[PDB]
């Protein structure tokens, strides 16, 4: 965090969404046999 | 003595292992060695070399996956070392290799040097109390409860027909061609370059596997469907991609009923049934053409069985009932058929201890190698 | 026997009494209940100066060699 | 000989530098040579002929301002030598160049030449003990906490995208292009000279810096602005004077987006970083693009998450989460991390002797780049 | 209506046309179309504003720069379109597309769909009579007067190898890797952007395709030159000045061995003829390795031949004669015996005539094709 620290310096840019994001969204059979007679 | 027989099912593609008595196999994942392939630069990243099993699959991106074992074939033993000690993990097992005797599946008319170095591997890196090498169709009909018939197995990297009598595996008609599962990925690759989508990435070759498993289906003609547009259905990929696969998704699985099209003089599925039958005693065929038992991931396909009854019935002589059984755990089936075997009173005769492997040697194996 | 030592890493008793809190009811800790003591930097800076003495120790252990 | 190392940002637009464990830098003066224009005459005046940071902007006007570093590459040696010589100076550091050890960072796909004279500049008039070159990606995820990410940074002058995955960085997907900040405050000025307003000294250049950083925007879209033709807001000069903008407080940052504006065919920053993606590996899709890194000063625009969030989403296949962490400190990203990996102790082990250097000489810089 | 064939030999680089007959193709150019960057303003300058030929070429910086075939497949159609109408245009043959039956080229295991939709152009836009697809191995076989050998060529896009023994072309038995002189060119520009000499531009890659085809030799020894100093020579550039290339004019033709430095799991050119050879049979061996015709344009570097001698001999096994033969025009092999086919008596059952097209249409130019 450091908010003071962020004080000092002056790129830190408050009041901004700081994460952009995009929305969101809420094996076969077996006895195959064939009689012949 | 020891605690308890671990029955490792091998294969060229997914290994399965578990304790013997076990229901189904817990342990199973696919047998390919995965590491990286980037630079490592920041620290903290994912900390070893060689990654296998579910790590390895999950940061598949980083890999560069190979194989260690093709045709039922070891190529490499390093890797197979590290595979199976894996399988002795923490992950998987959490034991050790020292008190527990081993079952180990293995295909037929494999070289003499894979039992013989296997047996090195197992006897002095691992030390297991009991090692013992076994066929793979063997395991199958034991796992089905019935005792006469022919099996018909297709794994990832061998195929082939045992005609079993009441347990003694005839071997004078084991037919065998190595056209399996992964050489069916292989040629999907192919057609899907042709398509004009390109896959040529060892991380990438798995994708591959992934459309061949969930896409690919067995056309019941073979040509009438061939002269024919199809629906064209999609495919998503991990990226988010779209593939719209078309004609590359019958003719993909057909090769293992003709290997003219990877350009190979040897025979399709049915014929190698076909042949395993008729090399065999002309008092049998009946018997066997009504007991068929599939096995294999291969023998997955949709319209698989279908399609193999069709071209039995052509090669079949007329007017004899073939029977082809699918039971539901042909991924499971030499593993449960290693279950059964493990765990009977007669395992302790049937296996090789290790004082007799320090004895005699490989030949102590080659001679009680069944 | 050499009888190697054995280092037993303190905690923040600050986060010890909020932990028993959340002991006392059945829940799990979790930062979100610190509420609005995360952002002094002061207990920030204590807990640093603690797990940088926590890495001492356990340095103390693992570059150890006969 | 090492005590707290010397973190250096060696950045064209601004040089940040501190010691090791400090949490913000302590130093951040922007990085230029400023000599005088005018005559002393007067005794008593202004001492010295180079002014570097604090003093070279009070008494800007007096100036003439060279930038030594132009898009990553070293200019004139002699006026870094100078800027890092005010930097160990005291009324910066009070420390000497043979106590501490020197992380200083580059940007990627840098000139070899630049390696090998930024480390005779610190070995040979700098006695440095100890120097490490890395990355200006890296860093940004150390003081970030992720592990995987791409790091789209936009500094002054050259802007850039590394996707690192579980630290592994993946060196093929770098993507560069030479157009930042610098470009956009250039063309700024040129805006001005449309809009009537001409600026063609060097010191009233940062004139023009400063009416980028108070008052440029980035719209979400190039033409629902364009043809509005609007507003003139009003900006104050330092001396009184008034300039209205209207069409360039949103026409000169969208250089970034579309170099073709300047007249030079390459890809904007969203192409960059979605072309970066799309070069890695098919697997490592998605977790990139939930994992957007930004820094550098010109990700401070207003308006810009929207814009390169509605870029990529153009650019990424439908449906794909695409998350862009963006962190307050995204001028000091670069130099936290660098905080970061020198307060380590395998920071000891990644950098370079100097009997290492004497030995060996470039090849050992070389050697250790990532 | 069978008049003197038109012999269009399509290229990813360079293309080659002419008629069926000439010892030369008169008409050659490369395969890019240009169109203008800049603004034009003074009325009576350039027209068409879509540059096709030697006016790309001789005006290159004035326009950009987009190529239409990359790795042998067709991107951008209407760009190929407008590159056959200048074949058919005033400049390079000036005969009818109508009353001359076409022998196109392509690299082999392309797509179904260029071979679809390029029919589809030459028969739907240009109403030629007949089409003959058909690859390129077979045409450089019909140059040298041969009938069997390994043909194994590095065009600029596509380098493959394809075998034939007396006339059977053995499908399964070819090797085609994405990696060539174009991408041997961008890798170089990579390097060059190591080094300082910044090309980015589009109209400025083809100097870099100038420094590679004059000043790029392919080492013997890999690694003993691949870790040593170099000699710094210099090149002049077309602006008159003076680049010092140095250590990248060795390390950039390396690609094509190992394409491990650009960061993708393949085979060197080497792998590719040796596995051609190998997955042919066992009785052909001996013929293949002692049979090797080289073709394409990337088979022209410095050194290459040696290199390819010594990677064979490697790889091949010991005591088999090696044999490397070539044509003088390297560059205009495929051409010539296409115009040596397209001129036989033959031909005029090999094609596929127009009225065969409007009977099947895709399907028949697949079967004729093979
Ligand atoms: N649903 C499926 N359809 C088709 N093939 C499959 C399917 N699932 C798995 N396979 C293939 O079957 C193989 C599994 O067989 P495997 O268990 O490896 O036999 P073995 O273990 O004896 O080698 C896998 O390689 C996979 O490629
Ligand atoms: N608040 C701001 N809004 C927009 N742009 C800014 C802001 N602050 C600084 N910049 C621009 O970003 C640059 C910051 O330099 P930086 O990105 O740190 O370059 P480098 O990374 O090379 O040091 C400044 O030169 C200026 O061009
Ligand atoms: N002297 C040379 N050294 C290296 N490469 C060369 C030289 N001359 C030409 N080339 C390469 O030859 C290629 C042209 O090959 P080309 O005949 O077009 O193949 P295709 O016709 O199959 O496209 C160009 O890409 C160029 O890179």
């Amino acid at each position: 965090m450091a908010d003071p620290k962020y004080a000092d310096l002056p790129g830190i840019a408050r009041n901004e969404p700081d994460v952009y994001e995009t929305s969101d969204l809420p094996l076969t059979s077996t006895s195959v046999e064939h009689i012949i007679v | 003595i020891a605690n308890q027989p671990v029955v490792i099912d091998n294969g060229s593609g997914v290994i399965k292992a578990g304790f013997a008595g076990d229901q189904i196999p817990k342990y199973c994942f696919p047998n390919y060695v995965g590491r990286p392939k980037h630079v490592r630069v920041m620290a903290g990243a994912l900390e070893g070399d060689i990654f296998i099993g579910p790590k390895a699959e999950e940061h598949r991106g980083l890999l560069s996956i190979r194989y260690p074992m093709e045709h039922g074939i070891v190529k490499d033993w390093n890797d197979m070392e590290r595979i199976w000690q894996y399988v002795y993990s923490k992950d998987q097992l959490q034991t050790f290799s020292e008190e527990h005797p081993v079952l180990l599946t293995e295909a037929p008319l494999n070289p003499r040097k894979n039992r013989e170095r296997a047996a090195e591997v197992f006897f002095e890196t691992f030390n297991v109390p009991a090692l013992f090498i076994s066929m793979q169709a063997v395991l199958s009909l034991y796992a089905t409860g019935r005792t006469t018939g022919v099996v018909l197995d297709s794994g990832d990297g061998v195929t082939h027909a045992v005609p079993i009598y009441e347990g003694f595996a005839m071997p004078h008609s084991i037919m065998r061609i190595d056209i399996a599962g992964r050489d069916v990925s292989r040629f999907l690759r192919l057609y899907l370059r042709k398509e004009g989508y390109d896959f040529h990435s060892s991380s990438e070759f798995e994708i591959v596997k992934a459309i061949k498993e969930r896409a690919c289906y067995l056309s019941i003609n073979p040509q009438k469907d061939e002269t024919l547009e199809t629906e064209k259905a999609q495919y998503y990929l991990p990226d988010g991609s779209t593939i719209e696969i078309g004609p590359s998704r019958f003719r993909a699985p057909e090769l293992l009923f003709r290997p003219d099209l990877i350009g190979e003089e040897s025979e399709g599925i049915h014929e190698v049934l076909v042949f395993a039958i008729q090399k065999s005693d002309m008092d049998l065929r009946r018997t066997l053409f009504s007991n068929i038992v599939l096995s294999g991931g291969s023998t997955l396909f949709k319209g698989f069985g279908d399609r193999l009854l069709s071209e039995v019935k052509k090669l079949a002589p007329k007017d004899v009932k073939i029977r082809i059984s699918a039971p539901q755990e042909r991924l499971y089936s030499t593993w449960i058929g290693g279950s059964i075997l493990a765990s009977l009173d007669t395992f302790k005769k049937m296996w090789v201890s290790k004082k007799e492997y320090e004895e005699d040697g490989a030949r102590s194996i080659h001679r009680k190698t069944f | 026997n050499i009888e190697i030592p054995e280092i037993s890493l303190p905690i923040h008793p600050m986060i010890t009494n909020v932990a028993k809190q959340c002991y006392e009811r059945g829940e799990k800790p979790k930062v979100t209940d610190f509420g609005d003591k995360v952002e002094d930097p002061t207990f920030l800076n204590q807990l640093q100066s603690g797990v940088n003495r926590w890495i001492r120790e356990i340095q103390k252990v693992t570059k150890l060699d006969r």
